[PDB]
């Protein structure tokens, strides 16, 4: 034990230690020094009595691509403590409890836990202890607890445009400093304090940052953004505040993407479901709110799509065999080569049909269904394409598909390529017509007084069509079924595409408050529906206001 | 006799009753695509490749890795251990050298996390407490006189 | 890729790294001397995001150096001087971005190229009114999306 | 009355005072040395109205 530095021994031979504690007129704490020579100099090193390492492969783990082609689930090193004992190096503050949702906040790496924030030392990663007790130089690993009055074990952190930001349930953060980072620099204090349910990482998507809020049993889904006027005040709208329960409260992903403008959120309560959510923003203005299910079959669990730039890759279960999934958000294009015609079938394969499956006994090609997938199918309607104009739809049988899978088509169809889907069931109900009108400000508000007898609503549509329509009175069930082109169009062709272009004309006839027109189809084929109107008869007696 | 068009159909459910809601805004729909010029489409088919299974974890978590346009590989992590599809739909392999020990869990999506930058692909498992090892100490005893 | 000039420093983009120069002359990225950190030393600052971002194209406007790898934009700045321990480097939003084009001008606005398939959906970023350092990216393809190649 | 959590400080109210501990540990109201004003000190600020 010396007093400075200064003064030392000059030999003291080579395993030997020394505490130097405080001069007593600098700040500094009592680092160890531990001559080690061969060449006669005095280091700094570990306390003697303390441990070094972590518990080591309960730390979190890493998967490395290493350029064999395959993966290795692999701990990494841990950068041991060596330069002083407990405690001027004290245990960083997640050596009792867990981890959770590891930052990347500089060149530094942070840990979470209830409550801490641990991070790391700058320019190397994995060495959560500061590099000298000489004094505290700079860049040390930084242990700032929280700065709030209510228990908030410490979650996901997403940053967003000033900050990372890092949530807990019922508390949202600012993490800055005032200047530089140091470990007494660090901000670390309250925004707001909505509540959110931490199973699914806050995804994207531009300048907002999208939540999962829990309810019993419909979740809530917020929309987290700063504001205009102030500089660092933030907000959180629901933008469920008017679908409030339509998602079934346990939230496991939310996919996202920012190039087509739409945030997807799957669901754990109802799994077969995509929800969707199409928004775009103009003039910092939000023009368009949109919650749709995708849907896939009856029995389709749906695990978590993610979304490359304008592909959405999709993961399913049937549950006889589960499969990967693309949808393309292309236009105008071909999925499989040798299309006619885009065909929009749910689950195109492009199957060329092998040598032996004809018979000329019954006349009759037949297709094993799982030689063409390796799956076996709960339900749903097979419709398969041709390179001509051929479509045959199938139609699943009682105990189908996978008690007899067998496509049974026609005679000669062995060089043919064929393509082989399902249906989408594509459905889309509207509003009761009532009159729309936006008085006194804006906020669009009705005027439901008269008898509003209502007569043919039309429904225009841009370039496809054989969509139906189903208008539904109390007893009436009226079904206005449509197909592609007129008679004599230059679109309808004797063997083209069917797909002409608006508007539709069609009786929905009865008062407002029962008619409920609703457009199911089916289909191997688009449909576009631009705007919708209707007429009909007003007389409200009582002349209001 | 009036009558009035609705220009636009974006979009979407409005389980809010009718008299309160909006134009635009259906009581259901479902498989539609509200897009910004076109309105109501059908959503875009599911291509098929291609199959990997039969009914994988039971409920796994599922996130994906993107590294660069020749590098895009998943990550499932099921209840048992790690596996790993490219986007193509093949599974390749991954290596236990040092044990599983981290991924067996009932809800792995509960408690599992991956955090992935292009040098390292980070995985939590938040059920595991960190401990110091009591074998590897300095000097055993050290009476330091 | 996408060398800087952002101080008489002079930087360079890797994923996910910044490395600038030392002040005042080009081309050395080390430190005069290690007696101590002097100043104006070399700055290595990787990045500060939780998804994989390969950092391509560099733009400046309005206040700041301003770093666009895609599907995330950044915010260069530090808190005071800038020193290899002063770099700020954090997020502003995350909009998508193309690599292929660099996004010219041109006044106030900076605008992108998107990737979309199969056609693309050009924006314009720019710096909202209300807010001080909060930025925006609005299509300008909005009404005109099916029509670039 | 009414105990804070404003740093890794601990934090007390009285009449009109406000009582911050040191950084980093709890209950430790005092300096660790007074060889100089370190950091990270106990705060005794009481009112400004």
């Amino acid at each position: 034990y010396a007093q400075s530095f200064s003064k030392l021994p000059p030999n003291a031979p080579n395993g030997y230690m020394v505490k130097i504690v405080g001069d007593a007129s600098k700040s500094a704490d009592q680092y160890y020094v531990r001559y080690d020579a061969e060449r006669k100099v005095w280091t700094e090193t570990l306390g003697w009595n303390t441990e070094d390492q972590v518990l080591w492969e309960t730390m979190p783990h890493a998967l490395v691509r290493a350029a064999d082609g395959n993966f290795d689930f692999k701990w990494l090193e841990w950068s041991p403590k060596s330069c002083g004992d407990v405690d001027t190096n004290p245990w960083p503050s997640f050596v009792g409890s867990s981890i959770n949702d590891v930052f990347f906040f500089r060149n530094r790496l942070g840990f979470l836990s209830g409550e801490n924030i641990i991070l790391s030392r700058t320019a190397k990663y994995f060495n959560f202890y500061p590099a000298s007790i000489a004094n505290l130089s700079d860049d040390d690993p930084i242990d700032v607890a929280v700065s709030t009055n209510r228990i908030a074990i410490l979650k996901y952190a997403v940053p967003f445009s000033e900050e990372l930001l890092i949530w807990s349930d019922e508390a949202q953060f600012v993490l800055t400093a005032s200047g530089t980072l140091t470990s007494k620099s660090v901000e670390l204090n309250l925004t707001t304090q909505f509540d959110v349910q931490d199973r699914a990482r806050p995804f994207g998507i531009g300048r907002n940052v999208y939540f999962a809020s829990p309810r019993s049993s419909f979740t809530s889904i917020h929309r987290y953004y700063a504001v205009q006027d102030v500089s660092s005040v933030k907000n959180a709208e629901d933008i469920t505040s008017h679908v409030p329960n339509y998602i079934p409260n346990g939230v496991f992903s939310i996919c996202g993407s920012g190039t087509e403008n739409f945030c997807s959120v799957l669901s754990h309560g109802d799994p077969s479901k995509i929800f969707m959510y199409k928004f775009l923003y103009l003039n910092e203005e939000l023009r368009q709110q949109s919650w749709s299910h995708w849907d896939f079959g009856e029995n389709v669990q749906v695990l978590a799509c993610q979304s490359i730039s304008s592909d959405m890759y999709v993961i399913l279960r049937n549950e006889f065999n589960t499969f990967l999934a693309r949808i393309s958000f292309t236009k105008n294009a071909i999925d499989l080569q040798g299309e006619p015609y885009r065909a929009f079938m749910d689950m195109k394969i492009r199957y060329t049909i092998p040598s032996g499956t004809y018979n000329d006994d019954t006349f009759t090609t037949s297709i094993h269904i799982p030689t063409i997938y390796g799956a076996n199918f709960g339900r749903g309607k097979i419709t398969v394409l041709e390179p001509d104009g051929k479509i045959t739809v199938f139609e699943q049988p009682t105990a189908g598909w996978n008690s007899d899978p067998w496509l049974r088509l026609s005679g000669n169809l062995e060089g043919r390529m064929v393509y082989i889907g399902f249906n989408i069931n594509f459905v889309y109900e509207f509003s009761k017509f009532l009159i729309k009108q936006t008085a006194d400000d804006g906020s669009t508000s009705t005027e439901d007084i008269g008898r509003l007898q209502l007569r043919r609503a039309w429904v225009n549509y841009e370039n496809s069509g054989t969509f139906d329509i189903y208008v539904e009175n109390q007893s009436s069930n009226w079904k206005y079924t449509m197909a592609g082109a007129r008679l004599g169009s230059n679109t309808l062709r004797a063997g083209r595409l069917n797909l002409g272009t608006g508007q539709y004309r069609f009786p929905v006839v009865g008062n407002a408050k029962f008619n409920t027109v609703y457009i199911l189809s089916d289909e191997t084929t688009p449909l576009n529906i631009i705007g919708c109107g209707w007429e009909g008869n007003y007389l409200r007696r009582s002349s209001g206001i | 006799l009036i009558s009035q068009s609705i220009k636009n159909l974006k979009g979407g459910i409005s389980q809010q009753p009718d008299i309160l809601r909006y134009p635009d805004q259906g009581s259901r729909q479902v498989n539609g695509w509200s897009s910004e010029t076109e309105g109501l489409q059908k959503r875009p088919p599911l291509v098929f490749l291609n199959t990997l299974g039969d009914n994988l974890g039971q409920a796994p978590y599922i996130h994906l890795i993107n590294r660069d346009e020749h590098e895009q590989y998943y990550a499932v992590f099921t209840g048992s251990g790690i596996r790993v599809f490219d986007l193509s739909g093949n599974e390749k392999q991954v290596r236990y050298p040092n044990g599983s020990n981290y991924i067996k869990t009932a809800n792995p999506r509960n408690d599992l996390r991956m955090v992935t930058v292009a040098d390292y692909t980070f995985i939590v498992n938040r059920n595991v407490v960190a401990q110091k090892n009591t074998k590897s100490v300095n000097l055993p005893n050290y009476n330091p006189n």
